[PDB]
């Protein structure tokens, strides 16, 4: 679970105490490492192993099925046709990656940042970013028009960063939108940007 | 490439170890490898075919996975297992074949069809596993630049050759002396005749000499030899060597004298075995060398005497033989053999499909063309199609 | 010793099992059987070689463990792992082949080497594991005394043979009676010749009869029986006994009458076929003998009767014969046959290395020498040496 | 261009610098470099090929850049990085070809194809660096207009030219006097003869001299200068000038009387050598003058006397030689060589892909066709090309 | 392997970029490299030698690191430097003739002493640094099975090889026709003689071949060919073919008619040129065949006429030749050629330590004897030990 942080004392520590026998803090130090040095190089009762090989299949799965939160997005400064689902009415949404380069935010983020990044932007091309990450919905047909979901992103540049990252979809029903003077004109939704939450 | 390979132990360690009935934590480790495969693949869209009679059929995939619960197995889900296995079977069969009939001058040795080329990929990889398999095994040992190895039960390193040369011969071929013989397979038989019975001859011996250059290096052979050439050994009516008349062979059967067999390296004797019938065992050679004299009968019967007279005609062609047998051997390049049936399928599935002759492969997978000349390229395209065969073999005999 | 074993498919199940992509999951019950070993070896300290041209060479070990860690395998893994694995089988190939030229009359049974005499020591046998490989398997069931048993094509049960037998013969040697036949390998063939065809003989028929004794009781045999001996059925001129002189055969070939083999099992038949040609089964037998008649044809055709006057000169000598191969059987005690390379890798790495003939072994393992007079003390030895050819041939080809 | 050239001792100093084990810090001014490039990469797209039978190959760039784990790289980093290295060089290997195949009159010293003209773009300026492969190093002295140079052994500057030219001819070719010569590559050899051996010429010497005229100034060379010329000092049927019959040419070597080298510049003479066999410089030269003598022996022993008539016929024919071999020289235009592959590259891309016969370039790249009329354009096309094949060899050989 | 390498270009960029003088940020980064080393290294214990005449060395490791402080160098520093490289100098030495010198049928690929079997080891990849020498680049890309290459100047490729044919002869050898040449190196002269003059032959032209098949594929070849055969032009007494007696060759040379060489791969040609004399490029080939012909001249001047009667005796034999020498070219497998010193070096460590002929390489490494039979195993040997060799000269020449 690529969890490289805790891992050394953390789980020691409780372990110890559950044992009650010992009074932990007086452990010299080459003891408690040593002592995972030890327990990762052994089995697991099946029972134990056997639910998290089931937690792994799944784990996928439940992420993209929350509310809030999808997995990154993308940017094509392609004037672009906004889709269609059943759910969300008319939404800007992927359900693919593929065509672009992929960057693990979680990479960047926690390595400081090159302006890679940064120079794609600004010469303006085609570029994702993958992960889990906040989220905005928004009626206002109106806001398509002024292509909202092409700011937000200017931002990260400032400092490093990038939690301050809210993107922006647009479900925009036949109906809670009170900004409705579309269906009424000749016309096709302009999305200049969509993401990658999965439907339910 | 070895992506491949695996598809198939997932499968057939599949199709086998998952029945109604047996218990889940022997199939524990298994079911998650497997799984882990779907993944990967969902998403992504194939094709094979295209060339020659060969069908071209479009895949998709989109599949559930498998529940892990369940102390043993119903049959309920068996079935619901089975069916989504013989997507894939019948997936990797187009698979194996698209690759199988393809060759190429250059990189005979990489992969070619478009099915393929993209499983190479990396984001594939993620579902090697287990690579026990013979074949895969010196796959493997190979791309890393390593020495191979593989094992046949009567192998085929000569290519087919029966001809004769004559030493002696005149327009009536009354009198001849040379060596008739027949190279195939495993197998060589050798004769020597003199029509004179070395009645001129120095110490009344002619001497003999039968050498057979491999296209590949044998190590680890273990050869049986015997005295006499059945094969030559009867009333014979031949084309003379200019195709223009025939000849008569009437032979009479001594004992090869002073036979001395050598199993050479580079030139350099390996093993070397004086008048030794039987087993005898010739570790490593790229050639064979069988000398053997005929020897007239210093004491003979009337009967025999009157055989041999001092003048001609001679009536009784004296004749003296030798049989060779590689009953076993070890090479490292792949061969056809007496057991594995690698070369018929991969000239199975190109037959069957009407695939066209490529530019390297002679036409029909003809062997005897092929091993005489077995360039680099005809073995780096032959072992990539027998591993593939191999492969296919598994699941689909 | 068993010890030995594990040493190896511990490292084929990993060079093989051990790939860029897999899941841990699959070799986690693996991963660990590895690491235990490092462990007890780390420390000791080994020798190998020292006898002919092999050369000596010293190992230590002091090796890191395995990341139990991961989840899926990264490259970065398998090369870390792959250097660790190369020590150990260039080194266990030093093992094996320095033990598989030591032999011993007393105790030819047990190790040999100062490097797996180490071995059997208790503190290594932490190490056992997954003994599936036919010879180990019955390696074991023989320390256990039990019934063991192995598999054979065209087994070698045969010492090399070809001789003959007259019956009635005189210094012209111009109206023998007899029979000659070729023992080698699996195979049998054998002929009676009477050259006055049965004239003056009882009914006018001649008995014929051979007898093979094996020196090794085969069981579950699939036999191939066929009429005629090929092999002498052509003219031959033949050394007389004494090889003062040499004899005539013009052989002319009848159907073999009242054809009767028997596989006898310690003087009791156990099998008995009467003309049966084809395929036939000898369920457990130490003997084989072949009874058959040559019978002078009661109606004879001009062209017929010329060929047997009432008197002599006989110039056309009548001859009977048969044909037996043992296809497949199984033997309690190792054996050579057409499809195992065990002999040959014995044999193979004795003569590379200049090894000395030894007090056990027949110079050059010679396989009619050894079968001939295969005494316990050469079964022993070579049961020990073919198990380690088979060990050393799961890495090593 | 220079561009191009960075591209790859980029990936040289890179495929090289980078591998499984090397500090982080011995690639830190390194790897910087690198990305730089990735960056002003990604986006854009190319075209290369679209001509004879080359290949139109679409590329496009989008990568991720190099991580930083420190101390030593793992394993796991090279595998990474390599795969980015082989899509790079899978594409200078066609960038290359493609503006190593187009040639024109006009403007034959800039880039041509779509490719490269992209390159020169000022947005890429940003990656040149580490400029010391010999011929860029050249490339660039040249733009700014400075001394350039090059180094060749035995160059190869001298168009093919074997002929003869008749002084003293009659149409029974019995009494001739003149030169016969052989130029071709770096070798001059040239041979005087006059069948009267000087009879009838003042001071019984007949003069010989040979001008060979270098399309290029060769300075800096080290020269081999040896009397006689061995390639006509043996028996010669020839035909004659106006091809309509053969006279024959009988030699009989004298010592050459009187030699002078004489390298020239513009008319001038920069080297003189009188009579100096062995090693001589000639720092500075466009023309070469070869002049010697044959004397008529005025001592002759009887044998000699008998060669050497007062009257015809003239059966042994008096000859004198040289032999001039310019071992290394240095020239301001680039030239083909003994030890170079630069025009083997040239030629062999372009025959392999059958590219089409182009307005500059003779046929096949022929090198005596081009030296013999090296015209301005076909200078500047052949360094351009010259260049392009030495970036190339860098990294594809 | 590589591992060594390092240990070198470690040094040579040591007692080159360490100076009394220069700046420590022009080698900060080596500096770390240097230590680096010390450290893995440190603890350890070696042994060299003790094969042949070659003294046994042990070494042992206990050494200071660097003052990484300074600014600038001063003379003291250098000194104390110095006598810690001398100690690595004269070790490597020791350590590169000691691997130099071992040879190995099954696996004569990987390493053999027991001084570099323990770097191989893991623990000392912690020094790999600079692959740029052409070689070690080249030892890389085929561990990772890709495409290779050298560069020679008048490469090694053709075994010496001087013989004639003689199509028609007879006993007194008074009227021949046939062909006479030589192969050696990357030189190939061969003559076609007629003493008939081609009197009878349809067309008065007599036909002439000589092929010759590379042991090994040369690609990008810069190739001289002229007309003549030097060495076949003047009178010999040659042995007959029987080895019984002798011949007179009297050679006169015409000018060879309908010159055509082929450079053939594989059976096809890749290249092509009819009567083209000079500078020609052969891109890929294995084989090499030079067809020309000797065409009795048409129009005769008495002189010449003469030379050529209608009947016997002949006394001026007819003769035309070709020459063709490869200056330059690549090819994947190495090769001596007339610059690299490798052949030289290995051949002469081996000569002055008295290493005992092998099961590898022909006696005194003779060059003739080895590409002759370039088998697998001697190539990889050959270019294990050219790649030590050149290791060792960027530090002992
Ligand atoms: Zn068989
Ligand atoms: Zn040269």
């Amino acid at each position: 679970l690529n969890l490289y942080q805790k891992k050394m004392k953390a789980i020691v520590e409780d372990f110890l105490k559950r044992l009650h026998i010992f009074d932990v803090a007086r452990v010299p130090d080459d003891q408690m490492y040593r002592l995972r040095d030890r327990l990762r190089l052994l089995p697991v009762e099946v029972r134990r192993l056997d639910i998290f090989n089931l937690i792994l299949m799944n784990m996928d799965q439940i992420e993209r099925a929350s509310d809030k939160i999808a997995q990154g997005v993308i940017i094509a400064y392609r004037d672009m046709q906004l889709e269609r689902d059943e759910m969300y009415g008319y939404v800007n949404i992927a359900r693919n990656l593929d065509g672009f380069q992929q960057i693990n935010l979680e990479e960047l983020m926690r390595t400081g940042d090159y302006a890679q990044i940064t120079n794609m932007l600004l010469n303006n091309q085609p570029v994702a970013l993958v992960g889990a990450l906040p989220f905005v919905t928004d009626s206002s047909v109106i806001s398509l028009i002024a292509k909202l979901d092409a700011t937000v992103f200017a931002q990260i540049v400032k400092l490093r960063k990038v939690d301050t990252l809210k993107p922006i979809l647009y479900k925009i029903n036949s109906d809670s939108n009170d900004f409705y003077l579309v269906a009424n004109y000749d016309w096709v939704p302009t999305s200049t940007t969509k993401v990658y939450k999965q439907v339910p | 490439m070895d992506v491949l390979y695996s598809l198939s132990k997932t499968l057939k360690d599949a199709r086998d170890k998952i029945v109604e009935g047996t218990l889940y934590s022997n199939v524990s480790d298994l079911i998650q490898q497997f799984n882990q495969m779907i993944i990967t693949m969902n998403g992504n869209e194939f094709q094979t075919g295209g060339i020659g009679n060969l069908p071209i059929r479009n895949w998709n995939f989109d599949f559930g996975l498998l529940g892990t619960t369940l102390l043993n197995l119903d049959a309920n889900y068996v079935e619901t297992a089975r069916n989504t296995i013989d997507y894939f079977v019948d997936f990797v069969d187009n698979v194996c074949m698209d690759e199988m009939v393809r060759e190429s001058q250059r990189n005979g040795i990489a992969p070619q069809s478009d099915s393929l080329i993209k499983l190479s990929g990396i984001k594939f990889k993620r579902i090697n596993f287990d690579n026990s398999s013979e074949y895969i095994e010196n796959w493997n040992l190979q791309n890393r630049r390593q020495r191979t190895g593989f094992t046949f039960h009567k192998p085929n390193i000569f290519p087919y050759s029966a001809s004769f040369t004559l030493n002696r011969s005149q327009p009536a071929h009354d009198n001849l002396m040379g060596t008739m013989w027949l190279n195939a397979g495993s197998e060589i038989q050798v004769a020597g005749f003199d029509y004179s019975c070395a009645i001129n001859a120095p110490a009344n011996t002619q001497q003999f000499e039968h050498i057979v250059q491999l296209r590949r290096v044998l190590t680890t052979a273990t050869i049986t030899l015997l005295p006499d050439a059945e094969r030559f050994s009867f009333p014979r009516v031949i084309t003379s060597a200019d195709g223009a008349t025939t000849w008569y062979f009437n032979p009479v059967i001594l004992r090869p004298n002073n036979v001395e067999i050598e199993f050479l390296l580079n030139g350099q004797i390996i093993n070397t075995y004086q008048a030794r019938f039987g087993t005898i065992i010739a570790r490593n050679f790229d050639t064979i060398r069988l000398s053997f004299q005929l020897m007239r009968p210093p004491n003979m019967t009337p009967a025999v005497a009157a055989l041999f007279p001092n003048a001609q005609p001679f009536e009784h062609h004296a004749t003296v033989g030798l049989t060779l047998r590689i009953e076993s051997a070890v090479c490292e390049s792949v061969l056809a053999d007496a057991s594995e049936t690698m070369l018929a399928n991969v000239t199975s599935v190109r037959q069957e499909y009407a695939i066209p002759v490529g530019p390297v492969f002679p036409p029909g997978m003809n062997w005897t063309d092929l091993i005489t000349n077995y360039s680099p390229s005809r073995e780096d395209n032959l072992q990539r199609v027998f591993t593939v065969a191999s492969i296919r073999s598994m699941l689909v005999k």
